[PDB]
């Protein structure tokens, strides 16, 4: 199955 | 003055293209700050499952007038702007006014006619930005808005998901639903006397991701301000998809894959 | 002389006469059409009896005209019939004084159709011909605009007339819109007037804008307000809407 | 000589087939297409055995005409129409298929673009219960405007469900009643106008009634054709005819509604 | 509070 | 009311 990843996960808060 | 009150005074000459911005940006993401410096008038806000990222630009030299005391952040409800947009005409010149922590913002819509309306709408407080990084993509396709917008509609009547791949032999999206499946292939072609009407594929190495149509298809929401969209991708990345705005900047929206668990 | 009553009307420009059922179907259910020397008329208010309709086809826009008798018409049913006549089709009405049916004639400049319906059995209020304090003539186009516009805002509009123009203003949830037209836009001010009226009705005013590319809005701050659409060169559409006030 | 049956047809004018799909998805449910030296066809009832639509594409009409043996591909018109809707209208259309296989593909170039799109789609089986359409003689034929028959049907089904078609020296004319009154459509011969005209044969006169539901379902055939063509005779179903640009047909059949005896 | 008059509060019954 | 035929009234297999 696949999963939907988030932005979150690859991008840091700055 | 040093004390002073910031403050935001913009006059846009073609107010239709304001008008576009709310409507690629106001179903994918429901109330963001717009964020003021001297590069120009900006948004980055998430969706509100924070699987699509949208970083929007204005730049301040495509405005007949750029006010920008200090670093403003208008926290707005982008389904009212929009409503409140929708009553300007395409062709009214177009002014936004707003203090640094007022309460409301004014939007003046002048016609070319001595019509002149005014329409304020309140201020939110709304935050946290994420960095976008500068990374290198493996794969880059720039190709027509109109025809990317086509691929994603017809894919997304036949299944949910679609597989992006580029390899040598193009740029390849693919699903598969219940009544079948469905293979797209794009190669490069530069055999046009409009260069907007190319299909360019750079390719540094092959990559191929999965990514939800449902976010590709709001995406498409901002084909009527560019006649290209570029794509770029990496596999340890969101997908970029980004529109020119007129000539005075850009929408770029950025989507998180899906992958094996 | 002991004749039984009739009406013929021939009306060259068909279409007409469908623009006119469109402009008031869904204010008014039911309504007679009454027949004289001066035309065709037409006069209701709606079910709330806030807003009323004066409509008048001269007698001189008919190829033929021939009549005072009333046809009691179920409106939305005399469009289900005008909507099979071509845009460019001459349209014919005809009916007997306490008949039972009309029948309309829909006849292409080869094809011909005849449409029946049958008639109902349906006290108008008196017009003063009083003068206004301010009239504005303005694009039918710009008012419906405007009216759509307000009412996405609010519910109540404010016309305003003074020196320096026509003002309509809005307030609701969302915020507040005010849009100043200043003096074709024709303004003629015996006296400054200001008035409440709700967007509702002018919503449903516009749907008359396929009649005329110009629309005449009447004010006086004792008056409903008169909103007039030309019905091409052979008459009128006048909305009569009563405001909201302190 | 031991072949396997095999199905490629190429259609430069991939429109007719998108408009022909439009026209019977919502008749007929499964059919069978056929695969002859004569062209590409079907037959088919609708579920109530009221109306068959019978279509021909002729074999002349493709580009590429391989029908290897007399195949039958089984097939779902809804997911067909749905697969077609993602063709452009200018695109070039190839079905290919296995005449015992599982799945058709339908392959869309584009004509002007280097856009290859793979669609496919499951085949299944389905009985060819094949009716003998007698070749007969009818009392009247009436040509006419395809926009003017479908306003006729829509107009008259929005009044009553049921229409009386007659042909008389005089013309022919639609007659509809209902709850809200009646109507009465006359057209007569008119040729001093091309595709406008009215032609009307009358060997007999002819009256019969027909379900008007079924004849607005007919009129989905509309954009294939600027004219339409209707046959009667006392003793067959009246018969709708659409021309497939100048490749084909599609001919609708409708069973009268009849007085008891 | 604004009050919705009625068209009868302005023209009478001819 | 009238009686709707059926296309197997008209046409054989």
């Amino acid at each position: 199955p696949l999963v939907q990843t988030k932005i979150i996960d690859f991008f840091r808060i700055q | 003055n040093l004390y002073f009150q910031g403050m935001l005074e913009l006059r846009l000459v073609q107010g239709s293209l304001l008008k576009k911005v709310l409507e690629s940006i106001k179903d994918l993401v429901n109330d963001a700050n717009f964020d003021c410096s001297s590069t120009g008038f900006s948004l980055q806000a998430m969706d509100s499952s924070h699987v699509a990222l949208v970083s929007l630009l204005l730049r301040s030299e495509g405005f007949e007038h750029y006010r920008c005391d200090r670093n403003l952040s208008m926290g707005m409800n982008l389904g009212n702007m929009s409503k409140m947009l929708k009553c300007a005409g395409n062709d009214d010149i177009i002014t936004i006014k707003a203090d640094d922590g007022g309460d409301t913002v004014t939007f003046m819509f002048e016609s070319p006619q001595d019509k002149i309306a005014d329409f304020e709408m309140k201020l939110m407080d709304i935050s946290e930005h994420l960095g976008i990084p500068d990374a290198e993509y493996h794969s880059i396709v720039r190709m027509p808005s109109n025809e990317f917008s086509r691929i994603c509609k017809d894919l997304s009547s036949i299944g949910d998901t679609v597989v992006i791949s580029v390899t040598k032999e193009g740029v390849k999206f693919s699903t598969a639903g219940d009544i079948g499946t469905a293979n797209i292939v794009l190669r490069q072609n530069t055999t046009v006397d409009k260069p907007e009407d190319a299909i360019v594929i750079e390719m540094k190495e092959p990559v191929s991701l999965s990514f939800a149509l449902r976010y590709m298809n709001s995406f498409t929401k901002a084909t009527p301000l560019s006649d290209t969209v570029t794509i770029s991708l990496s596999s340890e990345l969101p997908v970029v998809v980004e529109y020119k705005v007129a000539e005075m900047g850009y929408i770029r929206y950025y989507l998180a894959p899906k992958i094996e668990e």
